RNA sequence: GAUCCUGAUGUAUUCGGAUGGAUUUGAGUAGGAGCGUUAAGCCUUGGACCCGAAAGAUGGUGAAC
RNA sequence: AAGCUCCUUCGACGAGUCGAGUAGUUUGGGAAUGCUGCUCAAAAUGGGAGGUAAAUUUCUUCUAAAGCUAAAUACCGGCCA
RNA sequence: UUGACCUCGGAUCAGGUAGGAGGACCCGCUGAACUUAAGCAUAUCAAUAAGCGGAGGAAAAGAAACCAACAGGGAUUGCCCUAGUAACGGCGAGUGAAGCGGCAACAGCUCAAAUUUGAAAGCUGGCUUCGGCCCGCGUUGUAAUUUGGAGAGGAUGCUUU
């Protein structure tokens, strides 16, 4: 399979290790920036879509508005808090709610808020 | 190429750039983390010494030892053992270890001001007005056209008679 | 409140009044020359969907485009040919839009919305001043508009999987060998 | 496969993207009476009128594309033929 | 610049040459042989207190 | 696994295959051998051991028959 | 000025655009894979795309024809190291 | 006779803006042939080279008319595997994806379709003693409110600047 002009277009990775010290360096910055704050934002548990990966589950893209009420975390409070929030998610059952509320309470016992001034 | 090598033969002087990055790589200020932030330690080690959490998300690797860093019903209700429709918005309502975690406690704990919002001259001389007339009747003061032109409700009239301390 | 009636009576295109002042403007357009600077939109409602403002800084250009093919057809639409002739008469304007105002038997005729970056009317309202940075000079050359949105295939889904995020970036990254350090 | 509880879940604003409004149907109506009729839809009326429903639906279809989309534009003229029937 | 240059080799095989290589450190006439000067040093896995 | 008949108890009454037989097959089972790496050899494709046409295409420079 | 709650009140969502026929071009891709030119030309409990032999197109999932937006990505050129 | 409006022009009037360069990377348009198939035309080369237009420090894409058939996922981009699989093909040469899964990074929004109608509340210019004064744009719609996993209006009681 080198029927094109495969030398034109030929990527090396020499740069491998001086971009895990830029990522890392980058982490550091966003670190300096949201000085106590953690870097990343909470994101909630959902289940792989087929029937091959049904079995385990992994981090989703943010917490639905039912399940935020449910936990007792205001919507527009919640971006401004480290909880990330997808309207585009539905709960569709009752066993996916309990568990991203629990996580939801989880996050609340061990979060230290501050006041704006 | 061509431009390298006339300013290789150019008695014009190269022209260095400091290392000035976009970002700093350490916090600064007179807060709490920034006079105990190592520069020399990295996030984990350095959120791990606060006793603080860095990344929320899944570990995507190994990590070194001591991180701590990287983390009836009668009506079948999932949710009743989740207990403790309105909820206060702009606040939570939340109820040995390192010195870093004790100070954030102790400095998000501290009791703070309120700055009551006070009223207007013009609002109090309104309410003045409004209580010569009927004294405590809030529903004639509602009727009233005259004295109360923006047709208002007895019951925000009598919050605002209690904000103005009249009754 | 009319707006809502000039939309339903754009959408009956061969209906006797509708009909009637299409030919009766066809006529007159084909008499005046070939890229004029409209004083308003005949369609108001569609200008004012696509973003067109009574506010100045706003301008409105008619432009007639022979229509028919270039059998080799034009890859390029016809109402890309119009935004790129009128951004090159008013090269001082952003192309914020345009539209289909009538069609004859040899011409197509459209109206592009422009917009001026240099107004200061335009330069100090957050909702259009994201034109006056310049990675949006040329917007007409480079298939920003919503026909070259359209042409480039910029949808999601399975049927568009070699054109979505740039057919040639696409086809660049398909074709690259990539060698890292450990194989 | 697996046994979950199922929700009920919350009515979605994004349902019925079309018009159940009465005021978008209102000015349907009044543009249609000031605007008029396509020719199209001038020779369909003119065979409704005359009885001949069958050409009028291979008509509709052969200028329009889809027996679907001839249908609905059969059942509006025949409509508009009801109305100026009661008018007259 | 595509060439090889760098080496994959199983972690287990690594481990495997970093304890032989301990082992051998162990042993003084490989120390001599290797062409270190320890014919003064007292033990050959020549440990200090850690208080030093 | 599957194929050839004999065609059980049974069957929702139109489904099933129990017993006895076949010159059966298979990259089948019958107590796993693979994964990774190094060195050497061979094969395919890239300029492909080195040098060596007439051509063809794209874009330009000039004239003057 | 702002968030939330409640409800004997309301709730407007982009048209020579979808789509049909046809000629090119392109794709692994005739639900034409996408695009474009010509002819005709829509809808409103609508429209698009999928699932399904399962008894009829049952069900599922989104809203096109207006627009903005950092980061992770590329880099034979620029200022350097 | 006079004054509006609309439309089309002039001015060495005032304030601005575009052109060229560079073009490694990027976004479009246009577009070959040699070669392979031991000949060659479909195919391949290659949606490449050359040519033309347009930007930036990145660009482009981007907050589903998406994926899926799930116990569901949830903007875009890129890496790994998917996978030389599906699919297409003088079924030859060959061409050749994508969903899921692991990761890097994560951020959401602005309009049009509403009557502010108890008050165009909006904005470009000129003059300035710089504090507020004029002409104009605009009702064929400039502010505020709202953008359909929404929203508005009333009522209601807390909580925010």
């Amino acid at each position: 399979h080198f029927r094109k002009h495969w030398q034109r277009r030929v990527r090396c990775h020499f740069d491998q290790p001086g971009k895990k010290v830029t990522r890392r360096l980058a982490r550091r910055a966003k670190a300096a920036a949201l000085a106590p704050r953690p870097v990343d934002k909470l994101r909630p548990i959902v289940r792989c879509p087929t029937v091959k990966y049904n079995r385990r589950t992994r981090l989703g893209r943010g917490f639905t508005l039912e399940e935020l009420k449910a936990a007792g975390i205001p919507r527009l409070l919640a971006p401004t808090i480290g909880i990330a929030v997808d309207h585009r998610r539905k709960n569709l059952s009752e066993e996916s709610l309990a568990a991203n509320v629990q996580r939801l309470k989880d996050y609340k016992a061990r979060l230290i808020l501050f006041p704006r001034k | 190429r061509e431009l390298q090598k006339r300013k290789r033969r150019s008695s014009r002087p190269t022209i260095r750039m400091p290392n000035r990055r976009k970002k700093a790589l350490n916090p600064a200020g007179n807060n709490i983390i920034a006079k105990s932030w190592n520069k020399k330690e990295t996030l984990s080690q350095n959120y791990t010494r606060f006793g603080l959490v860095a990344k929320l998300g899944k570990a995507t690797g190994g990590t070194a030892p001591g991180n701590k860093a990287l983390l009836s019903e009668s009506d079948a209700v999932p949710q009743q053992q989740q207990q403790e429709n309105h909820i206060r918005q702009h606040d939570l309502e939340l109820e040995s270890k390192p010195e870093v975690l004790r100070a954030l406690e102790r400095e998000a704990t501290r009791p703070v001001e309120k700055t009551v919002r006070h009223q207007s001259e013009r609002e109090r001389e309104w309410l003045q007005r409004l209580v010569d007339k009927h004294g405590d009747d809030v529903a004639a003061m509602a009727r009233d056209r005259k004295l109360n032109p923006y047709q208002q409700t007895a019951s925000d009239i009598k919050r605002r008679l209690k904000k103005a301390g009249l009754l | 409140g009319a707006l809502k009636y000039l939309e339903e009576l754009s959408k009956k295109k061969q209906s006797d009044v509708v009909r009637f002042l299409l030919r009766v403007r066809c006529w007159e357009y084909r008499q005046l020359n070939v890229i004029h600077r409209a004083s308003r939109p005949s369609r108001p409602d569609k200008a004012r969907r696509l973003g067109y403002k009574a506010k100045q800084g706003y301008v409105i250009y008619r432009v007639r485009v022979r229509r028919g093919g270039r059998q080799l057809k034009y890859q390029r639409s016809l109402r890309a040919t119009a935004e790129e002739r009128v951004g090159r008469r008013c090269s001082n304007l952003r192309v914020l839009n345009s539209y289909w105002v009538n069609q004859d038997s040899t011409y197509k005729y459209y109206e592009v919305i422009l917009v001026d970056p240099n107004h200061k009317a335009i330069r100090r309202d957050p909702r259009i001043n994201w034109i006056c940075n310049p990675v949006h000079k040329h917007r007409e050359c480079r298939g920003l508009t919503s026909t070259g949105k359209k042409s480039r295939g910029l949808n999601k889904g399975h049927r568009f999987n070699k054109t979505r995020a740039g057919r040639r970036k696409t086809w660049k990254r398909h074709n690259t060998l990539s060698l890292w350090r450990y194989r | 496969g697996h046994k979950t509880t199922r929700r009920v879940l919350k009515e979605r604003p994004s349902r019925r993207k079309g018009a159940q409004s009465k005021r978008t149907q209102f000015v349907r109506s009044l543009i249609r009476e000031v605007a008029g009729l396509a020719p199209y839809e001038r020779r369909v009326i003119e065979l409704l009128r005359n009885g001949k429903d069958k050409r009028a639906r291979k008509f509709s279809k052969k200028k329009l594309g889809t027996f679907g989309r001839a249908k609905r534009k059969c059942e509006e003229l025949q409509r508009i033929i009801a109305e100026s029937r009661r008018a007259h | 610049i595509w060439r090889k240059w760098h080496v994959k080799i199983n972690q287990g095989q690594k481990r495997f040459a970093t304890a032989s290589a301990l082992a051998a450190s162990a042993v003084a006439p490989l120390l001599m042989a290797r062409g270190h000067q320890v014919s003064t040093v007292p033990e050959v896995p020549l440990v200090v207190d850690s208080a030093a």
